[PDB]
RNA sequence: GAGAACAGAAAUCUCCAGUAGAACAAAAGGGUAAAAGCCCCCUUGAUUUUGAUUUUCAGUGUGAAUACAAACCAUGAAAGU
């Protein structure tokens, strides 16, 4: 007695212009740290 | 304006500066010279637009033909003139652009001579049609329309303009897609609405949709229409009756002299500021160097 | 001196930077969609890392931009779990701010396993009336210096609204 | 540049600045910002007929290109292209 009584696609679309599979010039490993926080 | 990024000395040097009129976002190029630009071998006739621009919530319908020296204005009908022909509140509804197509449309007809003849279609059923050419006789006025920067989206009052002109008399070459009724997918024209846009049956049906659900809502907007005892049953006729008023005198008759231009300039030119004097500014330099720099 | 130059919020937007595509992401996509009741949009894959094991064009991520009362309404729903507390940092110089939570449930939102649980990017962009004009097509210009938001004077209508905090330098 | 859970130099989201520092198959040089670049919608004018014109030149040919005439079409509200 009383037991309880996917969306559309939308997809974004780039206004730049670049159309290359490369990684841009801030993806280098260069700007990383030595002993970043790394939660431990 | 962070420091870091302030602009550069070789940047503004090295930089160009747009058209004036694009600087102000007022004016399309590339599609001015398409529309302004004659074929060179007929040399003078001016190719005619008929501008129609939106203030916000006042139209403007213009005939234009453009010189090197400046557009020169042919006709001029603002919509604000509707007062005198029978329209009193929202000059800004599909109906006053319509309006106000047709008044320009009868204005020019009647500068030019082609008034008797090309008087347009008068029973207005919402039909498509063009003002046809008269056998052996004058070819109608011509005029392209000129929307400006407006988006153009199925039915909308620049193209209920379009309507008023075309079935004014004026010859302004034009499709249906875009006309308030246009099924999307099939390829048919429903002519009971885009009368029913014509006159009002979407504010008409909008006045009497609110006064029986929402009088909250209907008690400001909408507030003149009863401070004036009309509701919607009466609209289709206060526009027809415009209509024949227009049609009748396309006149344009001016405002009164109000207190004459050099009083409005001399009343105006009291809060105009003129430059200040090299040698005032100078001495406004000398007495900062004194008053700063000289230990106070 | 302002009887018009009433802060208003212009758009909250969530995303899910969902790492990949798939099942994971068309459940992140129905998480927004009820959260938003609108329609989310797709995000793909600018370039290709493959540390990150994503392609171009991969279609790994999802957000939803919600404005007026609704985003005042999940704002507020989003604060509770941040216990009505930011930093100085989390705002932009720009005027506008945002935060991050993991724990979607916390926003009232049941469990659900057929879905699992998400984290999510909360940012508010916060501005002033008449911002019509730098997104309007005719006349499109900039507002005046003294009329757009401020980092500071953001801050400060935060605080003043819901009271909710700093916290540090 | 400043900002947002995992998220890190590099994932996705937002705002600000941004004369082009991009992109436009390819070599380079021109050119291009409500575009010539990016997203989208509709298309086959990359079509039919025979002439003229520019470059190379003998003012031959070929290649390429330009502006019209006569058709039949595409697109757009449209001028147009
Ligand atoms: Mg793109
Ligand atoms: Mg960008
Ligand atoms: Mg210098
Ligand atoms: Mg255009
Ligand atoms: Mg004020
Ligand atoms: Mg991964
Ligand atoms: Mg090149
Ligand atoms: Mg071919
Ligand atoms: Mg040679
Ligand atoms: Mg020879
Ligand atoms: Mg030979
Ligand atoms: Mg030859
Ligand atoms: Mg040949």
């Amino acid at each position: 007695g009383n037991d309880v009584e996917p969306p559309k696609e939308i997809v974004k679309s780039n206004t730049s212009s670049k159309k290359a599979d490369v990684p841009p010039p801030s993806a280098d490993p260069s700007k990383a740290r030595k002993n970043r926080p790394r939660p431990s | 304006a962070f420091q870091k990024d302030a602009k550069s000395s070789a940047y503004s040097s090295r930089f160009q500066t747009p058209f004036r009129r694009r600087r102000e976002g007022k004016t399309d190029y590339y599609q001015r010279k398409r529309l302004v630009t004659q074929h060179k071998a007929k040399y003078n006739t001016p190719k005619y637009r008929l501008v129609v621009r939106f203030t916000n919530k006042d139209i403007i319908c213009q005939i234009i033909s453009s010189t090197i020296t400046g557009d020169v204005v042919l006709a001029a009908a603002y919509s604000h003139e509707l007062p005198r022909y029978g329209i009193t509140h929202g000059l800004t509804n599909w109906a006053a652009a319509y309006a106000t197509g047709l008044l320009i449309a009868r204005r020019t007809l009647q500068k030019l001579g082609l008034d008797e003849t090309y008087k347009g279609v008068e029973e207005v059923e919402g039909e498509y049609e063009l003002t046809e050419a008269v056998e052996d006789g004058p070819r109608p006025f011509k005029v392209f329309l000129d929307i400006g920067l407006q988006r153009t989206t199925t039915g909308a009052r620049v193209f209920g303009a379009l309507k008023g002109a075309s079935d004014g008399g004026l010859y302004v070459p034009h499709s249906e897609n875009r006309f308030p009724g246009w099924d999307f997918e099939t390829e048919e024209i429903d002519p009971e609405l885009l009368r029913s846009y014509i006159f009002g049956g979407h504010v008409s049906q909008y006045m009497e949709e609110l006064a029986d659900d929402d009088e909250e809502r209907f008690s400001e907007l909408f507030k003149g229409y009863l401070a004036d005892d009309i509701d919607a049953d009466s609209l289709e006729d206060i526009y027809t009756s415009a209509h024949e008023a227009i049609r009748a005198d396309p006149a344009f008759k001016p405002t009164e002299k109000k207190f004459t231009k050099e009083q409005y300039a001399a009343e105006s030119k009291k809060y105009r500021q003129t430059k200040l004097s090299k040698e005032e500014r100078a001495a406004r330099v000398a007495a900062k160097i004194a008053a700063l720099a000289g230990q106070q | 001196q302002n009887p018009m130059r009433d802060l208003k919020i212009e758009k909250l937007v969530l995303n899910i930077s969902v790492g990949e595509s798939g099942d994971r992401l068309t459940r992140a996509s129905k998480v927004l969609e009820q959260l938003s009741g609108q329609t989310p949009v797709q995000s793909k894959a600018r370039y290709t890392v493959r540390t990150f094991g994503i392609r171009r064009n991969e279609k790994i991520a999802v957000h939803v931009t919600v404005r007026g009362p609704k985003a005042e309404e999940i704002l507020e729903r989003g604060l509770k779990v941040k216990e009505y507390q930011l930093r100085d940092r989390n705002f932009s110089a720009t005027g506008n701010f945002g935060f991050g939570i993991d724990e979607h449930i916390d926003l009232g939102i049941k469990y659900d396993p057929s879905i699992g649980i998400f984290g999510m990017d909360f940012y508010v962009v916060m501005n002033r009336p008449g911002a019509r004009v730098t997104r309007r097509k005719r006349c499109k210009g900039t507002v005046g210096n003294s009329h757009k938001t401020t980092k500071e004077d953001t801050v400060s209508w935060f605080k003043q609204k819901y009271d909710a905090d700093v916290l540090d330098k």
